[PDB]
RNA sequence: CGGAAGGGCACCACCAGGAGUGGAGCCUGCGGCUUAAUUUGACUCAACACGGGAAACCUCACCCGGCCCGGACACGGACAGGAUUGACAGAUUGAUAGCUCUUUCUCGAUUCCGUGGGUGGUGGUGCAUGGCCGUUCUUAGUUGGUGGAGCGAUUUGUCUGGUUAAUUCCGAUAACGAACGAGACUCUGGCAUGCUAACUAGUUACGCGACCCCGGUCGGCGUAACUUCUUAGAGGGACAAGUGGCGUUCAGCCACCCGAGAUUGAGCAAUAACAGGUCUGUGAUGCCCUUAGAUGUCCGGGGCUGCACGCGCGCUACACUGACUGGCUCAGCGUGUGCCUACCCUACGCCGGCAGGCGCGGGUAACCCGUUGAACCCCAUUCGUGAUGGGGAUCGGGGAUUGCAAUUAUUCCCCAUGAACGAGGAAUUCCCAGUAAGUGCGGGUCAUAAGCUUGCGUUGAUUAAGUCCCUGCCCUUUGUACACA
């Protein structure tokens, strides 16, 4: 019953629309919600040098890439949450759906 | 380039079987990664293919580190009458 | 282009017209004369002779030589 | 042997090793986060990979 | 997966993948008036959309290029067979679109048109478009 | 455009100061001078710790040699009565390259040879190009539409002046209304005892357990409440809004209450241009060159460091506001097991003074390294104005690790050696608040690896709220016989 759905997504509000969706899914099949527990953003930062040649002033472009993972925790025999999982699917987010 | 035919043949089977083929510009690979069954060089696979290229059997199209080798009907009338198979049987591009 | 060295040429290679038929002796009945031994080797048995050399002898393509 | 001398030279470390993914040139290779692409094709293909000027 | 990358390397890892993707894309559907890449990994599909203009030209005649360029894709990056499934589809006001309106520049160019006559047609189209 | 006048702005300008650089030693990039070679791009700001360029081989172009074809393709003699590939000794070399002189076996029309045509190229031209970049300039500048004025090119709007970080505004006003750049915008920092949530975060209470004399301590053990502390989502909040002055009474400026803030910091960036940089980022690329004895490429050796010399960026010092030896005590950004790809971050238990070795483990990471016991600083000693226990260059000896390989010492450790340097000439740089500076920790390069650079926190000021004197750039007026100016 004790079974872990985590999101990770790149984009925020996409993450926030289906962490809502899938406490919307759980609260109608009137099963227990651990609501959704925001892990810390990840800032992959990549800084290199602009000119291609190294015959200018010393400028340097500052790359940054967030990576957000939200989880919900549910106390439901897989099949009913798997099919609560299996509709509504945008491109941004990833899914993982962990039983034990 | 000179090349063992049983390589070469075998290069040209898998051709067939799947019209179109993949291969990674690295000459100094020592064997092939999807006919690992053969002993292929990744050398011989594109000296074989860009040979095949030159006369306008194959349609070549460069990535960034990678050769992509569509076949044409040039290639198709060449390889079924060089394998010597029936007429009928084509590559697995056609088939619906 | 000006070079130091005066080449070297490649190794032009002693092509012979039918080194062949000095492998066998001919009869004058129907039969055979088998002049260089064959070496019954993991791969090449029979139609591999092996090699007559004035020190020692050697099979070809498996690389098994014999001291005399 | 010319096939015992061809690619005989080891290959296991140095920036003779690693190759840029792009365009194979061995100056200024981005390795962070296994990328393996030369900073100048980084910085083209960079908003492709998900990488934004933000700060 | 048991090779169990972390969620770092696993997002440049898809971010390198769409850039080669697009780039070969581009490469190849470069004449047939090509918009771009989408890719939607569901449960166990790739399923991997294409945006062009002229999509009856890169999707060819009863679906040549389709099966060979799926064929390539699972070839190259390494897929199982039955779940990459590819889905050309033409993009809306090509007139807004400057992937297309650059090519079309490009091939009109190509073709021989005056410089000041290509610029100016294209510029034109793009405004009556509503840009 | 001026060798004419006037007005503006800026810590890449000055004033007031702070740290300094210049002096010394070493690290390092240029020129020079040697060398078979010491490849080279760049030369005021806008070249010189820059090419992410910390190269032992590779890298890698440079040079001393030796294999190599990866010369597709169409055509022509040649041809299995064999075109051809491979080859073990032996001298040959550096080589266990069949490169070779000299052996005889192997292979089977994919060779090899001429004719074209192709190829590859860190080869040439950045004064033939694209792209990206830098600079003028991050200064405040640029342009229509209707209307007005001129026969017209043109002009007004875009201005005498005040004000602002700002062509920012309100004022005067034949102009009114607008667009780009400024601003707005996105990220970021500070605030919520209000909100949604938490066994990959805690707390409070509790039961238990250990120790000191009912309490006290616990990062000792364990499960009911809650979200103060941690995390990250939604809204809120700040606007020169309140008051007192100054001002054409405007725009706005100065002070003061209340308040978590009364200007946090970046990202982006106009019209127009430069013969600025890159062809050594590209399978962006015109033309040229070369194309088998290669400017292709692999292999093994060295060089890129050479040292009477002159520059530029940095590091360590010149000591007592200190060095040494103990003890006490506090961080924040990150990163971590790889595609070809081999190499990850490390706790813990023994061995060794030390660098290290061996053992079992955790970790693909708010889960393990980890409560990241960092340094400066702090407390207590020894030292005592002595080129001294300051300083640690140079040199000798031994030992570990990385690697296929360290001599022209890769790095690190142990003992010994103890150079100048006593605050630095002309000249010159950066900078106004959690800033300068001191201090250490991560990311890049990375088999080995920071005196560099790119980020992070900790300790934390003196001076200034001004100006056109200096150096720059920008405008208005004026003059012209200049207009490739």
């Amino acid at each position: 019953h004790r079974i872990r759905i985590t999101l990770t997504s790149r984009n925020v509000k996409s993450l926030e629309k289906v962490c809502a969706d899938l406490i919307r899914g759980a609260k109608e099949k009137n099963l227990k919600v651990k609501g959704p527990v925001r892990m810390p953003t990840k800032t992959l930062r990549i800084t290199t040098r602009k000119t291609p040649c190294g015959e200018g002033s010393k400028t340097w472009d500052r790359f940054q890439m967030r990576i957000h993972k939200r989880l919900i925790d549910l106390h439901s025999p897989s099949e009913i949450v798997k099919q609560i999982t299996s509709i509504s699917i945008e491109p941004g987010v990833e899914v993982e759906v962990t039983i034990a | 380039m000179l090349m063992p035919k049983k390589n070469r043949i075998a290069i040209y089977e898998l051709l067939f079987k799947e019209g179109v083929m993949v291969a990674k510009k690295d000459v100094h690979m020592p064997k092939h990664p999807e006919l690992a069954d053969k002993n292929v060089p990744n050398l011989h696979v594109m000296k074989a293919m860009q040979s095949l290229k030159s006369r306008g059997y194959v349609k070549e199209q460069f990535a960034w580190r990678h050769f992509y080798w569509y076949l044409t009907n040039e290639g198709i009338q060449y390889l079924r009458d060089y394998l010597h198979l029936p007429p009928e049987i084509v590559p697995a591009t056609l088939r619906r | 282009k000006s070079y130091t060295t005066p080449k070297k040429n490649k190794h032009k290679r002693k092509k012979v017209k039918l080194a062949v038929l000095k492998y066998y002796k001919v009869d004058e009945n129907g039969k055979i004369s088998r002049l260089r031994r064959e070496c019954p080797s993991d791969e090449c048995g029979a139609g591999v002779f092996m090699a007559s050399h004035f020190d020692r002898h050697y099979c070809g393509k498996c690389c098994l030589t014999y001291c005399f | 042997g010319h096939q015992q001398l061809y690619w005989s030279h080891p290959r296991k470390f140095g920036q003779g090793s690693r190759s840029c993914r792009v365009c194979s040139n061995r100056h200024g290779l981005i390795r962070k986060y296994g990328l393996n692409m030369c900073r100048q094709c980084f910085r083209q293909y960079a908003k492709d990979i998900g990488f934004i000027k933000l700060d | 997966m048991a090779v169990q990358i972390s969620k770092k390397r696993k997002f440049v890892a898809d971010g390198i993948f769409k850039a080669e993707l697009n780039e070969f894309l581009t490469r190849e559907l470069a004449e047939d008036g090509y918009s771009g890449v989408e890719v939607r990994v569901t449960p166990t599909r790739t399923e991997i959309i294409i945006l062009a203009t002229r999509t009856q030209n890169v999707l060819g005649e009863k679906g040549r290029r389709i099966r060979e360029l799926t064929a390539v894709v699972q070839k190259r990056f390494g897929f199982p067979e039955g779940s990459v499934e590819l889905y050309a589809e033409k993009v809306a006001t090509r007139g807004l679109c400057a992937i297309a309106q650059a090519e079309s520049l490009r091939y009109k160019l190509l073709g021989g048109l005056a410089v000041r006559r290509a610029c100016y047609g294209v510029l034109r189209f793009i405004m009556e478009s509503g840009a």
